[PDB]
């Protein structure tokens, strides 16, 4: 589990960089500190509350399709 | 009791209180710079022979003022009131009272220094040259009486630290007014002695930290006029705390006093060789050896050392900006060029390049390189540069903006971790989890991490103990070989490499191998030889898995540095990474037996052996360059024929300009490096494996002789501390028989497995329990007060 | 060439540390700030004083390479802005 | 207890001058110093007023150092003999306890007011 | 994940939250609530459920 919340905060950080969000000093350096602070972590509720805020900047942007990615 | 108190009050200062048990004396651990024919070294004693009586301000108040009395035989009572008869009208003198007291039924002679301090200079210098956090509380005392800070000072964790905490640098640096004024006194006491002729040998424990001088039982009369102060231990002893504490810091300084605004020096001004000799004379008047301010009038190796120590010290008073390259108009092609012509090291002084040129008709390949790779036109032709995020001394933009260079988090094997949980791995509880990632970093890291080169602060060492490391280091680099080698004999692994700045906007390591033939390589690493070429290193931002969030950063050094370095040192490189069983385990294979065949060799001989890693705390950021200039040294020990003394000093010259002070491009602008190891130069590794061995033989020089000779059981190591001082602190020339007596010691109680600052030692552990060998704490020591950081025993 | 030639000429001997030639002749000075505590520091106003000379902004701009103005250097307004905040100045006379 | 030189050493015969082999058969009283690398002459004494180079042949034979001496040093000493005034010479180059030394053993072999 | 799941619907229906979401007690939220579903499925009174 926090193996798996890592490594999804690793892909989530890919995808980030992936849409210029490195282009916003501020909201990459949040993204930054998010995401080594989850591989960091060392219990699966703070890793998993920043997993939240880091996810909430992907949820933020209009330059994802969530409708389209949610194929289940 | 009461008699004898009044006694010690004799016409001054009745207001004293009896630290002791009344007319005894009071037994306190002090620190003594001891050599007499049986014992000898730097280490904390117990004197038995002191009653101490400390004086009390108006309404009963204690103050830092002691009346240490002392009992000794009439001979030697009549000896010293003599000797201090001769040397009383200096004012750099503790005021001595004799007299004789009847104790039981006879009359005791008694000696009565006046106005002195709990502790001497030499407690200073030992609680900073062998600190433990443990137990140091002779430097707590000495902070907090001389307001350098509180005792709620302590009560912070990490107060001792230099990485974490950089305010013990300010808490020292209130020390060094006051060592400073030491100075001075011994200066005072030193011209004393020689018109007075007194002969005698200076030490610290004769000094107290208000600077006056004391003890006088070992002074010996000669003619006045002719006297001699032997003040090398003393000197020696002082000069790591000389920059720890900044005494200098009053030189920058208008009327050299610490109330008036710094002296403006004039910008245009970079020789300071009358300044750095007016130094010497006035700290370092009775230091008996030639000093030349600028390294390049230097004899050998071992007086470029010596001189560097003390421009260390000296450079710490003149501007930043009159160190770098030392630049000049010439003109090519009848336009004008500026490029640097000369170098203002703050270690080696004022070097000037012999093959320039004021005018020229055109350059082929080798100048434009050299002008390419020189800072200067860079420089000149970039915007003023004033970055506040960090301390290091900025030069120029080179763009119009700051380039942020960010890490970018790892790519993710989304089928291996699948198949990975799939064979029950990474389970909730699991002692195998995943701890080792590719840490992402913002847009100011990369410049956050150059200014980590703020713990690197200019250090002075203890030279005449640094001159024996050296041998002793030499030693241990005695097998392999070394020399220059030409251009068509220097091996080039991954020519597909970046080539620092500005050559890589043109192309990798490859173009510059194949647009320079064999004989302008050669040109160019002879043009090294008598001249010096600044260059700039590129500041790059490590994109590794690691399992700490800290930015990694190589630096990139450019083209022109790399090839020089590799044709002046790439023979000895490659033979020390072709020796098996040696020190240095670079180019030793861990596979096929070879992990076991290094261990084996670790475990040579060792008696009661014991294994023990250590850990350099910012090891790249915080080597002091007087250490990257011995290894730079001691790899450039080698040419004793393919160099001369000119060629050998210009070489460690371009060391220095190129990999030691040289001009960091960290994101797009240029900053000034003030030190350290450049970790991305030719000699990364096996300079940071001389380090290493510099290092821990140091570590077993302090051990030995923080060590109660009294005490040390064994006849031959009792001896080998004698002369370990006598090499030292007595001893002006290399005593190859007991540096070799010195090595094999070493190599019998403390065999090393050196790499790139990672070390392990099977270490004789009833030695270090001992302390005939540095266990850890010396180790710790060392690095305190010759490395500025404090080493953590959680990471040995 | 002008004041590179004026600070050369005064040498002794025409030559001169590297390190004061962008801190004398330099026409343009590029300030990087790291809050909003050394910028009132360091540049208050339109024009300040830095390296025994006097500087004049023309643009600020942020991490992100966007035109901030000096209205927006706040102390409610810092953490508004991106902050290595990257100030250009031209030298006065 | 931080002794000047124990176990100090004696002066040994050798003739020096005033420029180069101004030495007619013997004239200083050279002070050595058995160094494990060979003897090295300390100190010069001699009852002429002024030296400036002495030669001191080495353990070789083949090699000989011409030694370049100090401005002279004077002092008068109480010997059993009565007054001897000789004149203190020191090798250029000489360390501080070298020339320690070479007091302590001179104030120690003859006697002082 | 609850909070995450949470967030995601939202996200692919209806709000998506306009800047990065506290995990502090003090600081605060911006939303997106595009219709009347997801303002009644999300919000109550003077709570906000996400
Ligand atoms: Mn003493
Ligand atoms: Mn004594
Ligand atoms: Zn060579």
């Amino acid at each position: 589990k926090m193996s798996d919340v890592k490594c999804t905060s690793v892909v989530l950080l890919s995808v980030l960089q992936q849409l210029r969000v490195e282009s916003s000093s501020k909201l990459w350096a949040q993204c930054v500190q998010l995401h080594n602070d989850i591989l960091l972590a060392k219990d699966t509720t703070e890793a998993f509350e920043k997993m939240v805020s880091l996810l909430s900047v992907l949820l933020s942007m209009q330059g994802a399709v969530d409708i389209n990615k949610l194929c289940e | 009791a009461q008699s004898f108190l009044n006694r010690v009050c004799g016409v001054s200062a009745a207001r004293l209180t009896p630290c002791g048990t009344g007319t005894s004396t009071d037994v306190v651990y002090r620190a003594f710079d001891i050599y007499n024919d049986k014992v000898a070294g730097f280490a904390k004693f117990l004197k038995t022979n002191c009653c101490r009586f400390q004086e009390k301000d108006e309404d009963d108040n204690l103050i830092d003022s002691y009346f240490v009395v002392k009992r000794h035989t009439f001979s030697n009572y009549q000896h010293e009131e003599t000797i201090y008869n001769l040397l009383k009208d200096c004012p750099a003198v503790a005021k001595h009272d004799f007299f004789k007291f009847r104790i039981d039924g006879d009359m005791v002679p008694h000696i009565s220094r006046q106005r002195l301090t709990k502790y001497t200079m030499a407690d200073l210098v030992y609680a900073l040259r062998h600190f433990d956090e443990g137990n140091c509380d002779t430097l707590k005392e000495i902070l907090v009486t001389y307001n350098c800070c509180d005792d709620d000072y302590f009560n912070k964790k990490d107060w001792y630290d230099f990485v974490e905490n950089p305010d013990i640098l300010r808490v020292y640096a209130n020390l060094g007014e006051r060592v400073r004024q030491a100075l001075l006194k011994t200066v005072q006491f030193c011209d004393a002695m020689r018109n007075a002729g007194i002969v005698g040998v200076l030490t610290l424990d004769n000094q107290d930290l208000n600077g006056n001088w004391y003890d006088f039982g070992d002074f010996i009369q000669t003619t006045p006029g002719s006297g001699v102060p032997v003040v090398d231990s003393y000197y020696s002893l002082l000069m790591p705390i000389l920059t720890l504490t900044r005494a200098l810091t009053a030189e920058s300084h208008v009327d050299t006093d610490l109330t008036k605004p710094y002296i403006k020096w004039d910008l245009l001004k970079y020789d300071f060789t009358e300044e750095r000799l007016k130094l010497f004379d006035r700290y370092f008047k009775y230091w008996d050896q030639t000093y030349h301010p600028n390294c390049v009038n230097c004899l050998d190796d071992r007086c470029i050392l010596h001189c560097a120590n003390f421009n260390v010290l000296f450079s710490t008073v003149f501007p930043p900006t009159s160190f770098g390259p030392l630049v000049r108009k010439i003109f090519v092609d009848g336009v004008p060029f500026v490029v640097s012509t000369g170098y203002h090291f703050r270690e080696l002084g004022v070097v000037h390049n012999q093959d320039v040129n004021l005018h020229s008709s055109r350059l082929s390949f080798k100048e434009l390189l050299v002008y390419a790779a020189d800072p200067a036109m860079h420089a000149a032709s970039g915007n003023l540069l004033l970055d506040k995020r960090t301390t290091c001394f900025s030069v120029a933009a080179l763009t119009n903006n700051v380039a942020f260079q960010t890490v970018k988090p790892g790519n993710f094997n989304k089928d291996f971790y699948d198949f990975a949980v799939s064979k029950g791995f990474f389970k909730e509880g699991s002692s195998v989890e995943l701890k080792h990632f590719f840490f992402a970093q913002d847009g100011n890291a990369a410049i956050s991490d150059y200014d980590y080169y703020r713990y690197n602060l200019p250090t002075m060492c203890d030279i005449r103990q640094l001159l024996f490391v050296v041998e002793v280091v030499d030693k241990y680099f005695d097998c392999y070989d070394g020399g220059c080698i030409n251009a068509n004999q220097v091996i080039v692994n991954n020519l597909d490499k970046s080539a620092g700045f500005p050559f890589n906007k043109w192309g990798k390591a490859r173009l510059y191998y194949d647009s320079m033939s064999y004989e302008d390589q050669d040109a160019l690493f002879a043009y090294t030889k008598r001249n010096v070429i600044p260059t700039i290193t590129q500041m790059n931002l490590k994109y590794a898995i690691s399992a700490k969030n800290r930015a990694r950063t190589v630096a990139g050094v450019s083209i022109c540095s790399t090839m020089t370095n590799r044709q002046f040192h790439q023979k000895l490189l490659k033979s020390i990474a072709a020796t098996r069983g040696a020190t240095v385990v670079i180019g030793t294979s861990k596979f096929y037996g070879g992990w076991h065949n290094m261990l084996k060799t670790v475990y040579s001989d060792v008696e009661n052996p014991h294994l023990m890693g250590w850990d350099y705390p910012k090891c790249d950021r915080a080597m002091p360059n007087m250490l990257r200039i011995m290894a730079s040294l001691v790899l450039a020990r080698k040419h004793t024929t393919c160099c001369s003394l000119s060629h050998r000093f210009y070489r460690l010259a371009n060391e220095c300009a190129q990999v030691l002070s040289e001009m960091v491009m960290c994101g797009g602008s240029l900053y000034v490096k003030p030190g350290g190891t450049s970790s991305g130069d030719a000699t990364t590794a096996y300079a940071n494996s001389v380090f290493n061995i510099c290092q821990a033989v140091t570590a077993n020089v302090n051990a030995l002789l923080s060590t109660d000779g009294n005490k040390i059981a064994d006849k031959y190591v009792r001896n080998l501390q004698h002369r370990l001082y006598e090499c030292l602190y007595r001893n002006r020339d290399v005593d190859t028989d007991f540096v070799n007596e010195f090595y094999a010691y070493l190599r019998k109680h403390f065999s090393m497995m050196i790499l790139s600052d990672d070390a392990v030692v099977c270490f004789n552990s009833t030695y270090a329990s001992q302390g005939l060998v540095a266990s850890i704490k010396n180790f710790k020591s060392v690095l305190y007060y010759q490395n500025n950081v404090f080493m953590s025993e959680a990471k040995c | 060439n002008d004041a590179l030639n004026n600070i050369i000429n005064n040498a002794r001997d025409g030559c001169v540390p590297l390190n004061i030639i962008p801190l004398t002749t330099a026409a343009k000075l590029m300030v990087v700030i790291p809050d909003y505590n050394t910028y009132k520091n360091t540049c208050d106003g339109t024009t300040f004083t830095y390296a025994s000379a006097l500087w004049e902004i023309q643009q600020v701009v942020d991490a992100d390479s966007k035109i901030v103005q000096l209205s927006e250097i706040s102390m409610d307004n810092s953490p508004n802005l991106a902050w290595p905040l990257i100030v250009t100045a031209l030298r006065a006379n | 207890n931080n002794e000047l030189s124990p176990v100090a050493l004696r002066q040994m015969s050798c003739a020096a001058g005033t420029t180069q082999t101004a030495c007619t058969d013997d004239n200083a009283l050279a002070y050595y110093n058995t160094t494990k690398g060979g003897r090295f002459v300390l100190a010069l004494l001699s009852d002429l007023q002024d030296l400036k180079w002495a030669r001191f042949p080495k353990s070789d034979g083949t090699g000989t150092i011409y030694t370049e001496l100090e401005p002279p040093c004077r002092f008068v000493t109480d010997t059993p003999k009565g007054p001897k005034v000789k004149y203190l010479y020191f090798i250029k180059g000489l360390n501080n306890l070298n020339r320690g030394m070479v007091l302590g053993s001179l104030a120690a072999t003859v006697r002082l007011q």
